[PDB]
């Protein structure tokens, strides 16, 4: 069963990655491409919260840009666009998720402002502000993934492989899960803290206004704006963590076990992906007024040609 | 009592009426498809514009929002050379006097607010501030210098005298709100279009009406007057638009399609007056042929309703000022 | 009332739609050139452009 | 080379000039929210209007009243004649229509639901939302109280019909009082609820002669109000 898995996790990493991260990265462009079609030729009343989903559209789009060397690669499975393109690639691949992990924990923390201050008056809601916020998570996010360099750095024709196979396997963890912590955990607690608390002000509003607004569906938004990103983050973070173990030399070993934490690893990577395709739809297009404003924008553009 | 005259104004009007305009409009040929293009997009508006007004120059151009804003533009670099701002945001008219000296605006506070633009002091200030009306004035057109029409919305219109400033004479005889008036050419008498479906003939010097046109259904929210003055046109919230004749006393034609349920919301002509061109509520409007009756082109292009259209003097441009607040010059 | 001004609304010199008709058309055909919107005029000389 | 030109840059300057005036009263009329409020002239309107204005002159009635650093601006508009189907439109804009109708004269009451009815279903106003205030509860109280207060007749649904089990009556009320309070809130609100796709909400609210919790009301629901609003534009809708 040993050889069974191994032919599972080659054929896995031959065939399901490249299909997968076409699907995502066909949907992905397609519709972050929308989003800032209309918030650049359209609304033109931006402000905080327009800043940041029009940030987050943008990490996106660049995170699927990155994507056609990985599935080139993976299809043929052979890397051959040299050295230097593959360090450039990743490292903004991964810079780019962890920048949209980011945005989406700041636009919690503007829906949750938004529902406590109504009137756009906490200083924090000004869009100069924001745009100051906004670069502060780019540089943030670029200084995070410096220590990257040096793990996906290939050693001689191109070695380049994934993040998690690269590098010392003792420091390709050691700080795997510290961009855990710092990249997807802490972004997580504070989202989930922030949108308990817009749950809690929904339905404290819902007890004291009765003048029928259930406002049902706010509350299940929320709800699952954090889940959809738990649970599609948690399983690639903390499987990555354990396929990196998985290489620590202090007890390693288990060939076959390997092979399967590899597989399961594998598996995961294209999950996390799904985020930067689901975001478009679940933040702009199932909305209202955004999508109006799409039509309304998408009927203008077949006017005029 | 009142039945007989009115069954005898029909039957003369019946009488008069022999072959109908779009009969004998036959042997003319059309316009054809006028593609007309936004020369200008003169935002600043803060709100929605309600009304514009170009000067006699047919260069500047005074438009008032409902933010409190009466903006007067230099259409051809698109500078402002004033912002007036307004002391009641409600603003529902403005107008440019002839002269180009003085401009006048309405709105919900009943009162005719003038302000002197050539002025020593080098700030535009309010001149005058007209009040007599009872009801939220509509319209305003200036005669001269020294006189203004301005109907509003308690039924009835008005001849002022900025110079004394009260009522000079009062125009009665409207049942519902005057929305709109337009001055003839000759500035000796004045069509006003009121809620109760009916534009009613004033004669300025004699101050009673002399005839009144009910071919509409429903509100006239925009009138004109043809260029030679012997015809006007109105538009009715039923989205018909109506050419009337002073002469044949009688409507001469119906603009109107089966594609439009929306009302007018302001009509003009060209200068030659071939095309009327309408707003409507649809966010965009139309232009037609005034002897044919076809939409001969369409200026869409606003995010809102046109709220106000209007010519220049020289017929070079068409301004209209929508809900939107872009107010765009199209060419 | 209503009575005494329809009295000399009534007496006004009608005259028959079809020559207000033909007037008009008189009107619209006299100044045809005369019109930038019905004529568009070229940029050379148009203020716009 | 000096003719044109000097009057080109004197003219860019101004425009520059009004240009940046305009972007000052941008911020203002941002900031402020705009109220209509309407109601009959038997009502409190005028009494509330003074109310506020403790905290315009022909037609038109503004109204500056500034709570918790926001400023409100309110526009009774008893000027105008008694139609109003056409000035209307002037206040598609308008945050929130506030509607003072007097609770106590019943004869005079099938008329404020009916003009609710019209305002609620306008045209131009199927995207506001109505801040109601039920004015004069305080005769309403005593009306009923003192009997000869057959509103039964006029509404005889009122016969059939108890106290909702969500009230919140005050707990020195006569509850026949309570029952008579809160049927013509139930009127109006059934007036709301028949139409409207969610996009307009009724803020029913009851006050006396005088109560300076008006303006806090007003703050309360311009506030819920925009936050429907904020949801909306954040595509939580």
């Amino acid at each position: 069963t040993c050889k069974n898995w191994l032919a599972a996790e080659a054929a896995l990493e031959k065939y399901y990655l490249s299909i997968f991260y076409g699907i995502e990265f066909v949907v992905g462009v397609l519709g972050n491409t929308i989003v800032v079609y209309g918030y650049i030729f359209s609304l033109k009343n931006w402000n905080s919260s327009n800043i940041y989903l029009f940030n987050l559209s943008v990490s996106d789009l660049a995170f699927l840009c990155t994507l056609p060397m990985l599935i080139r690669s993976y299809a043929n499975g052979n890397w051959i666009y040299g050295d230097v393109l593959c360090i450039s690639n990743r490292y903004v691949l991964h810079a780019n998720l962890y920048t949209s992990i980011l945005f989406l924990t700041f636009i919690s923390i503007d829906r949750y402002l938004i529902i406590k201050y109504p009137f756009r008056e906490h200083l924090l809601q000004k869009k100069e502000f924001a745009i100051l916020i906004s670069l502060a998570i780019w540089v943030l996010v670029t200084l995070e993934l410096l220590p990257i360099l040096p793990l996906i750095n290939p050693v001689i024709g191109t070695t380049c492989n994934d993040f998690a196979s690269s590098g010392d396997p003792n420091y390709n963890l050691i700080y795997s899960m510290c961009l855990t912590l710092l990249g997807f955990l802490i972004p997580l607690f504070v989202m989930c803290f922030f949108y308990y608390k817009i749950a809690l002000f929904l339905k404290q509003r819902n007890r004291q206004v009765a003048t029928a607004l259930p406002l049902e569906k706010p509350l299940n938004l929320v709800i699952m704006a954090v889940v959809i990103f738990s649970v599609l983050f948690t399983p690639y973070h903390v499987m990555r963590n354990v396929r990196i173990a998985s290489r620590l030399g202090s007890w390693k070993q288990y060939q076959c076990t390997q092979v399967v934490i590899n597989s399961f690893y594998i598996v995961t990577r294209p999950l996390a992906f799904l985020n930067s395709v689901i975001n478009p739809v679940f933040y702009f297009l199932l909305g209202d007024h955004f999508r109006d404003m799409l039509m309304n924008q998408l009927r203008h553009n077949f006017k005029s040609l | 009592e009142a039945e007989q005259l009115k069954n005898q104004i029909r039957d003369a009007r019946k009488a008069c009426a022999d072959a109908t305009l779009s009969q004998i409009t036959n042997n003319i040929d059309p316009v054809g498809r006028i593609q007309m293009r936004t020369r200008r997009t003169l935002r600043g508006h803060l709100a929605k514009i309600y009304a514009m007004h170009w000067g006699t120059d047919s260069r500047l151009l005074v438009s008032a929002s409902q933010d409190g804003k009466l903006i007067i533009w230099d259409s051809y670099t698109t500078n402002k050379v004033h912002a007036i701002p307004l002391r009641s945001s409600w603003v529902m008219t403005c107008a440019y006097a002839p002269s180009g000296n003085y401009v006048a605006c309405g709105g919900l506070d009943n009162i005719c607010s003038i302000y002197n633009l050539k002025t020593r002091e080098g700030n535009v200030r309010v001149s005058r501030e007209l009040a007599g009306h009872t009801g939220y004035l509509s319209c305003c057109r200036f005669l001269d210098d020294n006189q203004i029409v301005t109907s509003s919305g308690d039924t009835t219109c008005a001849l002022w005298d900025i110079e004394t400033g009260q009522q000079t004479t009062t125009f009665t005889g409207h049942t519902g709100d005057v929305m709109s008036l337009s001055l003839a050419p000759d500035t000796r008498l004045f069509v006003s279009g009121a809620c109760d479906a009916s534009a009613k003939l004033w004669d300025v010097r004699e101050g009673m009406c002399r005839q009144t046109f009910t071919g509409h259904e429903s509100d006239i929210n925009a009138i004109c007057f043809f260029p030679n003055g012997n015809a006007f046109a109105t538009g009715s919230d039923d989205a018909t638009c109506r050419l009337f004749d002073l002469r044949a006393d009688q409507e001469l034609m119906t603009y109107s399609h089966d594609n439009i349920i929306c009302g007018i919301t302001s009509v003009s002509f060209s200068k030659s007056g071939r095309l009327l061109l309408a707003g409507y509520d649809d966010f965009n409007c139309n232009v037609w042929d005034a002897l044919k009756a076809d939409r001969a082109g369409v200026l869409a292009g606003h995010d809102n309703r046109v709220s106000c259209l209007g010519v220049t003097d020289d017929g070079m441009a068409v301004a209209t000022g929508s809900w939107d607040s872009f107010l765009k010059i199209w060419n | 009332k209503l009575v005494e001004q329809l009295k000399m609304e009534a007496n006004i010199d009608r005259i028959k739609v079809s020559k207000a008709a033909a007037d008009l058309m008189a009107y619209c055909e006299a100044h045809a050139k005369e019109d930038p919107l019905l004529t568009p005029v070229p940029a050379s000389e148009n203020p716009f452009r | 080379t000096e003719d044109q030109r000097n009057e080109e840059k004197a003219q860019r300057e101004a425009n520059k000039k009004i240009e940046k005036q305009l972007q000052k009263d941008k911020q203002v009329y941002r900031a402020t929210h705009r109220l209509l409020l309407l109601g009959a002239d038997n009502s409190g309107k005028s009494t509330i209007v003074k109310q506020m204005r403790i905290l315009g002159t022909s037609g038109i009635f503004e109204t500056k009243f500034q709570v918790d650093k926001v400023n409100f601006h309110m526009f009774d508009v008893g000027g105008q004649r008694d139609e109003r189907r056409k000035w209307i439109q002037c206040f598609n804009d308008v945050t929130a229509i506030i509607f003072v109708v007097d609770s106590s004269d019943y004869n005079r009451l099938q008329e404020a639901l009916n003009l609710f009815k019209s305002i609620w279903n306008n045209r131009w106003l199927r995207t506001i939302s109505v801040i109601l205030f039920l004015n004069k509860q305080d005769l309403l109280a005593e009306k009923v109280l003192a009997g000869k207060s057959k509103i039964e007749d006029y509404f005889p649904e009122f016969a059939r019909y108890t106290t909702p089990e969500d009230a919140t009556p005050e707990p020195g009320e006569d509850p026949r009082v309570t029952r008579a309070k809160y049927f013509i809130r139930d009127e109006f609100l059934r007036i709301s609820t028949a139409s409207g796709d969610g996009r307009h909400y009724c803020y029913p609210h009851f006050t006396c002669a005088v109560d300076t919790e008006n303006a806090r009301r007003i703050f309360n629901d311009c506030k819920d109000i925009i936050l429907q609003m904020n949801l909306r534009e954040y595509n939580l809708v």
